[PDB]
């Protein structure tokens, strides 16, 4: 049927590296294409067929691996939040900046339109952190900004009559579910340049965007623990949308919420004793 | 037939050059207004044309033997310059591109190479979170500190992604960018968010045919293109 | 109800799954894509924008000069410029780069890569340059006799800056592994040599600087890929960010 | 796709209500490397002198 | 076939919020559009662009996460009762009224026509109320006005030869069903001025509309418990009709059957020392 | 429409914190009413219709209008200014300032209300409900409406000195809402019986 | 072209005013009867006419200082008074919309404004659950105790939401509203529900150009439209 | 949708007998304001004065 | 159908008034932009729109028993107000006209008279050449002091010729007038010119039914209307 047809889209990966034409010697004044210049911000324009006699080559790569889907579509860890037994409540700030791999790889762009997938994975252990059975329903409630966080386990905050809430096992397979792009803006921001607030330049407020910040997943379980929970928070990017890119990140992450770096000693690759030699 | 000589003429404002390059447009995107199919705001935009669409020259500095690098935050270091401040002042938001002109010029007898970043959400951070006297340095603009790491822990090798040119002393005098608006919104706040940094770095030294180093100013002229202005109020002039 | 077998990976949680999964806000309605200037669809249109090597990564040399290989007045003939293992793994000069940071991601590469070269002596200062590329079999070239024997340009200092040597795809197979890991013999994937010497001499007017530079620049070609993702060697953490 | 060569053709089937919900989109967009690598007014022909 | 698109039904939410048109400046004695008077109970019709200098907005936001079944169209807490071991068997009385945010969020409207998709996820604990294991059976039978209750875990009420019921396991997965609008009435009542019965008037029987109450869930375990369970029962009402709306519930909610309120301090928003200044 | 609890001053309780005093003035170009513009929080809008339909909600966005309705005597005049001030600074401190705002004047008479229309003047798209101070929503600052005495109010001798200003709010029909959340004031300590 | 001057006509009476609003139509709905398709008891009605479908009033309130409000249900109020309240007492179940025109006039030399609520399914609470001479009052009505409140834990400020006129003394002596019958139900029991209330709440105060007070009477006046009853048995007055 | 905008197109699938059982409708339904803002019987035209 | 209700929308402001007597447009000349042909300084001259194209509103002014009158020069009034005052500021000429609106409300218990001229090259004297202090006495105006001569030697009662409403408190409550440039050359310096002069002079006094006298305050509210400026420059405040 032509209904069932809307949810089917045929989408194709087929995109090719560029082929090499053969070419034969040039002895000329007309055409030099090894001279450059660097200055006008160009990237040079010669090419293997202008500077050396080259073969004919039929393309036949592919250059999907790298397409921004490809990219991003995998799930990264961004969350790792504790239980314990004291007040078997836990939560986790949403954003994917406490875990390095997933904001380095977010750092070649400035804003990003995405949708998500999530993952949670809970594992239970003992106080050694030895892992130990312990079969129990677990209630991960997404809390907006502004809606009442709960405190306690039996806080009837965990009713959920208006936060969307996922209940799961502790023991059962991994709960998993998507989400649009949520941002009051048009894309996220991977890096911002400004203040979080009017009439205010405070240092801890530089950087930045509330925007990005869509609230708190909030974590408990059902009865009260036993032994602690870990939960493991993936997010997969999909439907990715990417624009202006940047030079990678290359000092070590060190803080959550701004960009502060060592800078120690201002070198990324190794050294050698000498120039000419390896 | 040439690309190192240009002319450009913005408002009652004209600049030329004999030796430039060619001319940057960052991403291939001639600075443009915004239309109705992303705008959100209601309210009619005044467009104040060549009033403030004009070249605004910047005081210059001079290139020493231990020049780190100058930069400086738009619209921040033009919040307060000629009509466009003004404008500027009196919205709560803004929104146009920029015409950067970067000169220095030098001898035959010298050598050295600056690199001109035009870089779009430039964040900065060092050892620790930057103070407002450098993340909005205003018309005199800040230095870096750390040009090996951009200010920001990434690298400077790597800053040639970001739209830019090149004053070679050998080669060319002067370096224009023209930058389209860039933001993840349709428009913003010019006291509280800096869209571009204008990034000048030297990273081959200056070097004279004698040891008595005369001074070399660098100069930086920039223009406002295709600005609007919404929510009009009373002038505010910094985010402080 | 439909008689099922589940089968084997029942349950599992593959990181590169493909898969729909319910919406946990199935009425939401996102705000509108808007113009925003420089989109990539992908990441070998940056691979193929110029950066700067870490060149001159000699023991001793920090921060921005790092940028600048020296170029001097020599006093002897046919000396050498430079000198550099062509790899896009490791940590020599060319991990750091766009290019080089891109293959820090994955396992495989394929394809030409081009070196630009930009000259920053005065206008006044003259030079030829070598520029040789040597296929792998044996070591770097000691002279600049052996190093002409490869594929090579030979750069004039004038009014055009710079030069690009096209270092091309030359290779027993259709791609090399990124990396150089020893216990798995990685060496095997070798891809060469390129060096830099002196074609005739930098020469300067009296009392000129007898030192200028050569900043060096890499891209990729338009025929160049990368496969396999990787984690990134040293982007790492010993303790979650707060 | 039962294999061409570098070409893999899939259908995307979402079974739920939301857009979101779809699995990863698997087409190879349209690639203009040359907003980066040739960012200037005036194109410059590889077989020409670049200044002047 | 045909007969499979009987159970498919296409439907659509592309209803977009109202849109700009550019105005000029109007000098006239023709046309006042802010002069309103509150006095005849309409809402004021002027309109942006009548009142300053508006230009042209495309329309691009959806409406569709308030329309009522979207509002509505989430689960909630509406019970939750606790089989102890002694007797092994408990219920819970079946109304939305014992948790207070599917109540205020229907305090919206006076009549709602609706089904119901209920879930129950039981949970078994310890005395001191830590989670614990148990693999057990439990019962759910819809008890109607007018059927025998069970008195015990062993009655043989319990058959269910008349009364629907589901069976599930403690620790599988949620039990879950769906209900067709039921009342006697043509909608449901949020609010009832009146008795329920003639000749009558006692207080304890104002504002009770019996044609909302459709009974009991009555709940054993197939054995005796070991360990009491809680059962929580969740309610997504669906397909939903609605009429009248209401000013909302503002106090507090003090009793399950009467709107009973404190309305000690008369005010609902925070106070301030000047009207002048924040 | 539905009417702003706007007197929310200390000690006002019941019916009367929905009427602003309006009085004869003494002094030019006198105050009479500021009110930070917010859909969250617990201010004066978030207790009408609109404000507790925007706290079931995340994220709003479109036009709000406020409709005045005067109640002084049949012989009471004067005139009004209604202002509303863009953000970026704090509210306006006197009547010059706001009025380089949009604003609106109202002069009393046979209509006996007014409208002044806040239009959707905005950075983004959208704007976040709450103001969460760690997650600084403070970003989402949507301005300032202010009431001015653009004259005076003028009374026949002997005539009450006093009057009031009922004000009234709702969404236009570019306005809509996102992200549903649970409402803040809306709780329980205990299951109901 | 004047909505200021109205005139109300329903059986051997007649309503006036000089200084109206509007007339406020509930839900944009004028009363009407019950189709077939909706129908569900099997008796043919009595449609009494205009015996019944005639203006009624009720005794007048005054308007004093301290007041907080008055209220009536329906049919409630009328249930003993005329053919009205003689064909609902002797049937089981009744529907039918009313015509409300509640009258208050003052001087040009008064200020004083009251709502005028027409609450559907009303049903009362303060701290206790109410008596019946408060849910029912009857002729006389009721008054309120938690005007802010709406006597139900609600707010008196979002009730614009229900269909609602003001009598502001400076514009209007006189409001008037049509409502249809509103239920979950087709027909119901006039002596056990009441479908509507009629609440007018004085939000702000009767002021005088003296310190003398006069006398000001509020005053109801109510029709019953599109009336049918079923169920003739016996006449029952109450629910007691 | 595999996606217009804010269009979200759903082909709602029951898989049991009674409509009951089928999940949430998606559609948008008509919007009538003007039984609640405008309530009266003489409309008002927003550039006319309303009393008189 | 009713010349006393008015609505003037200019930008993001709205004035409203209930007892208008009618607008006055002088000369019959709506303000209209300059064409090419009257047209002499050829650089392309900013228009700013509605950021400067909208009313503002003067501090007001008690009316007193024993009031002459006051007066404003314009641009002069507007000089240091809002993006009108930078634009004017900023460029050495400018032309452009007026929308004002002079609001006074008393009682039906008040009498009085005030009339409401707009005086175009309202040159001033006295027994003396007047200070700055008085030609151009800014944003706060002047007062008269030889009302019965117009501050010129010609006389109040001839002042008619002038585009003119009344203020006459048994009637309306506010004047409206709409100006078109007039000079005798194309554009003027704003700092240095004033084209036109609001004056407001009572003629019968101010009287009240009782002997207390409250406070009557005159509000003045001025939009510029179709604005042009040439010659920027930096910005210039005063002819001093
Ligand atoms: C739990 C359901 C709603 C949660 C919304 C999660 C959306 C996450 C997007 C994060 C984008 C910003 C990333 C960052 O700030 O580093
Ligand atoms: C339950 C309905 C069954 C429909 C699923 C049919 C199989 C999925 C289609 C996969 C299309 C791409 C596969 C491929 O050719 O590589
Ligand atoms: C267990 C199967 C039959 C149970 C029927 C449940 C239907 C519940 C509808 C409740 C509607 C009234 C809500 C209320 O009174 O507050
Ligand atoms: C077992 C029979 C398979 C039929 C299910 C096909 C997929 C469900 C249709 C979903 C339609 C809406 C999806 C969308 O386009 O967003």
């Amino acid at each position: 049927g032509k209904m069932l047809k809307d949810a089917i889209d045929k989408q194709v990966a087929g995109a090719l590296v560029a082929g090499t034409t053969t070419s034969t010697h040039s002895v000329a004044t007309d055409s030099t294409p090894a001279l450059q210049a660097a200055e006008t911000g160009a990237t040079s324009t010669a090419r293997d067929e202008s500077m050396i006699e080259t073969r004919t080559i039929v393309p036949t790569h592919g250059i999907h691996e790298t397409s921004v889907e490809s990219f991003f579509g995998r799930s990264s860890l961004v969350g790792m939040p504790l239980l314990a037994t004291g007040t078997s409540i836990t939560h986790w700030r949403i954003d994917f900046r406490e875990f390095v791999q997933l904001r380095a790889k977010m750092s070649w762009f400035t804003y990003m339109r995405f949708d998500v997938e999530f993952t949670i994975i809970a594992t239970s252990s003992t106080g050694q952190n030895v892992t130990t059975e312990q079969h129990t329903t677990y209630q991960v409630m997404y809390v907006p900004p502004g809606a009442p966080v709960p405190s306690n386990q039996d806080s009837f905050q965990w009713q959920s009559g208006c936060n969307p809430s996922v209940f799961a096992d502790t023991d059962g397979p991994p709960a998993q579910f998507s989400v649009p792009f949520m941002s009051s803006a048009n894309a996220y921001s991977t890096v911002y340049d400004g203040y979080a607030r009017f009439m205010d330049t405070d240092p801890d407020r530089y950087g930045i965007l509330p925007s990005n910040f869509l609230g708190f997943m909030y974590f408990r379980t059902l009865e009260d623990a036993a032994h602690q929970v870990r939960f493991r928070i993936y997010a997969k990017i999909k439907h990715t949308s990417c624009w202006i890119p940047r030079a990678p990140r290359q000092a070590p992450y060190k803080k959550r919420y701004n960009l502060v770096f060592s800078g120690d000693s201002d070198r990324i690759c190794s050294n050698r004793a000498s120039l000419t030699s390896y | 037939y040439s690309d190192r000589v240009a002319q450009l003429t913005l408002g009652n404002s004209t600049i030329t050059t004999q030796e430039a390059a060619n001319i940057c447009v960052a991403y291939g995107c001639w600075p443009a207004k915004l239309s109705d199919t992303d705008a959100t705001s209601v309210d009619k935009p005044t467009e104040p044309g060549v009033s403030a669409d004009r070249f605004y020259t910047l005081r210059s500095k001079p290139w020493q033997a231990d020049s780190k690098g100058w930069y400086w935050k738009l619209p921040d270091a033009l919040n307060n310059t000629g009509m466009f401040g003004q404008n500027a002042q009196f919205h709560y938001i803004y929104r146009g591109g920029w015409a950067v002109h970067v000169q220095c010029n030098a001898t035959k007898f010298h050598q050295g190479t600056l690199l001109v970043l035009a870089i779009p959400e430039h964040q900065i951070a060092t050892q620790e979170q930057p103070a407002f006297d450098r993340t909005m340095p205003g018309s005199e603009g800040g230095t870096f500190q750390e040009p090996f790491w951009l200010e920001d822990g990434t690298s400077l090798g790597n800053s040639l992604i970001y739209p830019h040119q090149w004053i070679n002393l050998r080669t060319n005098n002067s370096a224009t960018l023209i930058l389209p608006y860039v933001n993840a919104i349709p428009m913003d706040s010019a006291i509280r968010h800096s869209n571009w940094t204008l990034a000048i770095i030297p990273v081959a030294p200056l070097k004279y045919a004698a040891e008595t180093t005369p001074l070399v100013p660098i100069t930086v002229t920039i223009a406002p293109m295709e600005t609007e202005y919404n929510g009009l109020r009373r002038a505010i002039a910094s985010n402080q | 109800g439909l008689p099922t077998k589940p089968g084997p990976g029942s349950y599992q949680f593959m990181t590169t799954d493909e898969d729909c999964s319910p919406c946990i806000l199935p009425d939401f309605q996102p705000t509108p894509e808007i113009f925003i200037p420089g989109k990539v669809n992908n990441l070998l249109e940056i691979a193929q924008v110029e950066s700067i090597l870490e060149a001159n990564n000699r023991e001793g040399v920090e921060g921005v000069e790092r940028y600048v290989i020296p170029v001097s007045v020599q006093d002897a003939l046919d000396a050498q410029i430079y000198a550099l293992r062509l790899e896009l793994g490791g940590s020599g000069p060319l991990s750091s780069s766009l290019l080089g940071t891109l293959a820090k991601h994955y396992t495989q590469w394929s394809g030409s890569v081009e070196i630009t070269c930009m000259f920053t002596g005065t206008f006044m200062t003259t030079g030829k340059v070598l520029l040789a590329y040597t296929p792998p079999g044996g070591d770097m070239p000691r002279n600049r006799e052996e190093a002409m024997l490869g594929t090579h340009v030979i750069w004039d200092f004038g009014l055009q800056s710079s030069i690009t040597l096209v270092i091309p795809w030359i290779s027993a197979s259709h791609f090399r592994g990124v990396s150089n890991d020893d216990v798995l013999n990685y060496q095997y994937y070798a891809a060469g040599h390129v060096t830099i010497w002196y074609q005739t001499n930098m020469v300067i007017p009296p009392g000129f600087p007898n030192t200028a530079g050569i900043i060096m620049m890499i891209a990729a070609q338009p025929n160049f890929s990368f496969r396999i993702q990787k984690d990134r060697e040293d982007m790492t953490q010993t303790a979650i960010l707060q | 796709g039962a294999q061409g060569g570098s070409t893999i053709n899939y259908n995307n089937i979402n079974y739920y209500s939301h857009a979101a919900s779809a699995a990863q989109n698997k087409q190879d967009f349209t690639q203009d490397p040359s907003k980066f690598t040739q960012p200037i007014a005036d194109v410059i022909k590889e077989t020409a002198v670049p200044l002047k």
